């Protein structure tokens, strides 16, 4: 009885429509971030392996440097323009990996480039949200019209937390190699970051608290190492 | 100079990032309180529908009432739109789509009570003062929509089964037709592994229990015609 041109079905059409544009839209940023999130390991992955040795450090940071500004310009300009008649929220969960991410590793080369400064480096604050949005600015191409990507503030202190997990992984790993000062600076850093953390007061912010138990886990963990340093020596702290 | 890492791990990000929250909290608390009186209106209209359940001739006076009920609602969506920016609808929108799904149910039901046909998205967002399209101002989700008609079914189950009980042995049919055509339209949607597809997959225990009741009155020839 139904048939094409029943109200009814013309309305489910049009309701089907709706329901395809907006997962088409979703499906398309769920694979930008994955993508980003890919990439964002590996430049982390890569960020790991800097060391004493000399001749590594700023070509390490150099290549970082240049993978995750390929990620801004092609892959985050690409879910920007995406997003750009959009309410940003609604595909929050869409692109939250690949943002928390690529949070991560750009604050983790950061941190990375100020615990080596000789001098005035010293200086420099992590970037916020708002350092992190004014590198995410774009044009179209031919006056022009330009667009964002738009960095929430949770979205970046979420990311911003598991930089500490990195912190962790470094200082473990400097143990390993018997780089023990950089043990030492990764456990103030995290201690910093830990203070900084447990001073916010936010209302049901689930997630949030989540990462500050893990976040407590990380802190006593780079503490128990440093001391192992301290009392059995930077050796004997490798066996255990 | 004394402690580098204090500049690195700087402590203006994090007041910075409390005085957003306290920011964002402040306008969830404003939006409770008009959600708050939305579910009020709604209850009061609910309330009044139940007596399909046990008194047929009562059933346009209460659509009547619900009618009022849902009058004083687009009221309180005006505003609920004043407290939310545009481009952050749905920053907020969890506050309220539950209610709005449950208002949809209630107007969609009057509107079957009434009339015997289902009522339209652009119809419930008329009547709830809401536009179709975000570009245009505070919007109807076409997906709390969706969600809201399909507690149709559960409802309409029910008043099935009470209908026959009643001695109102035509209804049970009317009623499966209807629910036919809302399935035949959900299909047509075509929906995915997602939670519009879960809330459609319990749609055919309605439609199951309702066959039954058909079934149960058409073996029996039973007619109040």
């Amino acid at each position: 009885q139904l048939d094409e041109d029943s109200p009814i079905v013309q309305q489910f059409r049009i309701y089907s429509n709706e329901l395809i544009m907006k997962h088409d839209r979703h499906e398309r940023i769920v694979k930008l971030s994955r993508d980003i999130t890919i990439e964002s390991k590996r430049i982390i992955f890569l960020l790991h392996s800097i060391d004493s040795r000399k001749q590594n450090k700023e070509k390490v940071l150099e290549e970082a440097r240049q993978r995750l500004n390929k990620l801004i310009a092609v892959n985050f300009r690409a879910v920007a323009l995406e997003l750009r008649d959009q309410d940003v929220y609604q595909f929050r969960s869409s692109y939250s990996p690949g943002l928390q991410e690529f949070i991560q590793a750009y604050t983790y080369m950061e941190y990375l480039c100020h615990e080596d400064a000789e001098g005035e480096n010293e200086t420099k604050s992590v970037s916020d949200w708002q350092a992190i949005q004014a590198v995410m600015q774009y044009v179209e191409e031919s006056s022009p019209k330009k667009f964002q990507f738009f960095v929430d503030p949770t979205e970046y202190i979420l990311g911003l937390s598991d930089l500490t997990g990195e912190l962790m992984r470094r200082c473990i790993n400097s143990l390993g190699s018997g780089d023990t000062d950089t043990c030492l600076d990764t456990c103030k850093a995290l201690q910093h970051f830990y203070s900084g953390y447990i001073s916010l007061n936010c209302q049901r912010a689930r997630e949030l608290w989540r990462k500050i138990t893990t976040m407590k886990q990380s802190v006593l963990k780079a503490e128990n190492v440093c001391y192992n340093v301290k009392v059995r020596g930077g050796e004997a702290a490798k066996w255990g | 100079s004394q402690d580098p890492m204090s500049n690195f791990v700087n402590l203006d990000i994090f007041s910075n990032y409390q005085k957003y929250i306290d920011n964002e909290q402040e306008v969830r608390e404003n939006i409770r309180i008009v959600v708050r009186e939305i579910e009020h209106l709604s209850k009061e209209a609910q309330i009044k529908l139940q007596i399909i359940h046990s008194d047929l001739s009562q059933i346009s006076a209460a659509c009547g009432l619900a009618r009022k009920q849902v009058e004083l609602c687009a009221q309180k969506y005006q505003k609920l739109a004043e407290l939310v920016p545009a481009g952050q609808y749905y920053r907020y929108s969890d506050h309220w789509t539950f209610i709005t799904q449950r208002l949809i149910f209630i107007i969609a039901l009057v509107i079957y009570l009434e009339a015997g046909f289902l009522v339209t998205r652009e119809t419930v967002a008329e009547m709830l003062g809401l536009k179709i399209s975000q570009s245009e101002g505070f919007h109807l989700d076409v997906e709390d929509y969706l969600l809201g008609i399909l507690q149709l079914a559960s409802e309409l189950s029910r008043f099935a089964t009470n209908s026959v009980t009643m001695g109102d042995y035509e209804r049970p049919l009317n009623i499966s037709h209807f629910i036919g055509d809302l399935n035949t339209g959900f299909r047509l949607l075509n929906l995915k592994n997602d939670g519009l597809r879960k809330r459609f997959d319990a749609l055919k225990y309605d439609v199951k229990k309702i066959e039954e009741v058909v079934y149960d009155v058409s073996i029996r020839g039973l007619s109040s015609k």
